[PDB]
């Protein structure tokens, strides 16, 4: 069934699930033709297929060439979605399949589960969940690698660099929401926030700052204040 | 024309013989059904008085035998059955027409309503979904389950109709996903057309059926498979021209006999507005749109 606040906990048991968000997938900018008509002009996009327990990342890169001379591009990007993530799920050892899908759009569910059909025993699912995974672009070395990128390209991650060393996967899911939550409703203010002070880096081999626990507590406050600010300004309360 | 008696009539109960019925008292003295056309499948059909939950009936062809109604008070209901001796059979059904006991198939002569709703349903095909090889006729009632429902308990009581499943690997080839599911041409023509149905005469035969259980035992399984079969045909961007034109012919008289009342249950607001309004097959319906924009028009 759906994912919800309900059964939220079942995220970090040890039944291997992955999240998949769409949302990346086909990007464009809009822009006015000499003759004054608007067009559309694809950049690159990424699948964010993530798994919510162990941090791993699987971003799929959608590389411009795929849309062209397709039409109902929109409606395509949900089938490509689809077929990546079926690939992905052929291409990993059977004790590494997921036991689920959790898809962060409806939309997906039909694309998907089609393309899934020859895996019956991986549940389909969609989520009552408001995940703010589209804000993955916010996070700048992805991207970098999604712009860069001249051919389609498997790029992978652990979501949550070093984390799970000291924290539990629940904590870790948590502080990843509340940076994605604030990068996508003030992206200025919470990535001024991350990188204030010079003297705390990112390593080479992750993707946000070495904070110390106690920073990291300052910072999940910082982002928290962030999104209140912005609930006032948005609905005048 | 033949006939179809009756031993008798001992519990109150409403009888239907295709799409006519009538109320007949306990022990009141009724004895069969006359002048029913040869040529063309019927059906016979009952809801006690006491007992408006479970319509139940028998389709039939008279070609095949010559068949009667029997009260059973065992297991408490109208059975159809065959009699061999012709000769024996004859003899029941002269004495009852001459002491005038029978009822007569009430057809207007302008009426092609029957022939319309089962132009493509065959006694044969009946057999294959309803199989109970021993009897020429076919029992149905409101609770019978279908093999599909099954799957999702007794399959010597089921409706083997044929299994469409949308999101199946038989529906969709490998390679094809999205062109297969947003166009099931595929799956209509070659999967069922040529595959299973062999012919589209067979298809439209099993949705006839399917629609005619659903409206006449409220068969719920039946109007599943109805709307199964229609859906399947709107949303092939590639079906012949004659199929087309006959389907808008076969639901015009479907939506024109259902009774007024039941449109809530038997019509699937879903299907009918992707297929008239949003399907492939959108313009290809005119008489079935036109009926249902003037009869249902809440539906849509």
């Amino acid at each position: 069934g759906a994912m919800n606040s309900s059964n939220y906990a079942e995220l970090f048991n040890n039944d291997i699930k992955l999240f998949v968000d769409d949302t990346n997938v086909y990007r464009v900018t809009v822009h006015k033709t000499f003759e004054g008509n608007v067009a559309t002009k694809a950049i690159n996009g990424c699948i964010f297929t993530l798994n919510p327990k162990t941090g791993h990342l699987f971003l799929k890169i959608i590389h411009t060439s795929v849309w062209a001379g397709q039409k109902r591009l929109s409606q395509l990007a949900k089938w490509k979605t689809a077929e990546e993530v079926s690939a992905l799920v052929r291409s990993l050892p059977k004790e590494e399949q997921p036991k689920q899908i959790i898809v962060t759009r409806k939309a997906m569910l039909d694309p998907l589960e089609v393309h899934m059909l020859d895996f019956p025993n991986i549940a389909i699912r969609p989520t009552e969940l408001r995940l703010p995974f589209s804000a993955a672009m916010s996070i700048d070395k992805l991207s970098d690698v999604v712009m860069k990128a001249t051919e389609p390209q498997m790029v992978l991650f652990n979501i949550y660099d070093d984390w799970l060393d000291r924290i539990s996967s629940y904590t870790a899911f948590s502080r990843l929401t509340l940076l994605l939550r604030a990068l996508k409703t003030n992206e200025e203010s919470a990535k001024m926030i991350l990188l204030s002070d010079p003297t705390i880096t990112i390593k080479s081999y992750h993707l946000w700052p070495s904070f110390t626990d106690e920073q990291w507590i300052t910072i999940e406050s910082q982002m928290r204040d962030l999104i209140l600010t912005e609930y006032g300004r948005k609905y005048n309360v | 024309m033949n006939t179809v008696p009756f031993t008798s009539a001992p519990i109150e109960v409403t009888i239907g013989i295709d799409q006519y019925s009538f109320n007949v008292k306990e022990n009141q003295p009724f004895h069969g059904i006359k002048d029913i056309p040869i040529g063309h499948v019927h059906v016979i059909h009952f809801q006690h008085a006491d007992n408006s939950s479970m319509r139940y009936g028998y389709w039939f062809d008279c070609r095949m035998g010559n068949f009667y109604i029997q009260y059973d008070p065992k297991d408490g209901l109208y059975k159809m059955m065959e009699e061999r001796d012709g000769a024996k059979f004859e003899n029941i059904v002269h004495n009852f027409k001459e002491r005038q006991m029978m009822v007569s198939y009430p057809k207007i002569d302008e009426d092609d309503t029957w022939y319309n709703l089962t132009e493509f349903v065959q006694m044969d095909k009946i057999r294959k979904i309803v199989r109970k090889d021993e009897n020429q006729f076919s029992y149905v009632d409101s609770s019978m389950t279908t093999v599909q429902e099954n799957e999702l308990s007794d399959p010597a009581h089921s409706l083997n109709y044929t299994v469409i499943n949308f999101k199946s690997r038989e529906a969709i080839r490998p390679g094809h996903e999205m062109e297969d599911f947003l166009d099931k041409s595929y799956y209509l023509n070659t999967v069922m057309l040529q595959g299973i149905f062999k012919n589209s005469s067979n298809y439209f035969g099993e949705l006839q059926f399917a629609f005619l259980n659903a409206m006449f035992f409220g068969n719920y399984g039946s109007s599943l498979q109805w709307h199964a079969m229609i859906e399947l045909i709107c949303s092939s961007a590639t079906v012949p021209k004659h199929m087309l034109d006959k389907l808008d012919e076969i639901l015009y008289y479907q939506i024109k006999t259902l009774p007024e009342q039941y449109s809530d249950i038997l019509l699937n607001e879903r299907v009918w507005n992707i297929c008239l309004y949003s399907s492939f097959q959108k313009n290809s319906l005119h008489n079935t749109e036109k009926i249902m924009e003037n009869k249902y028009p809440e539906l849509l």
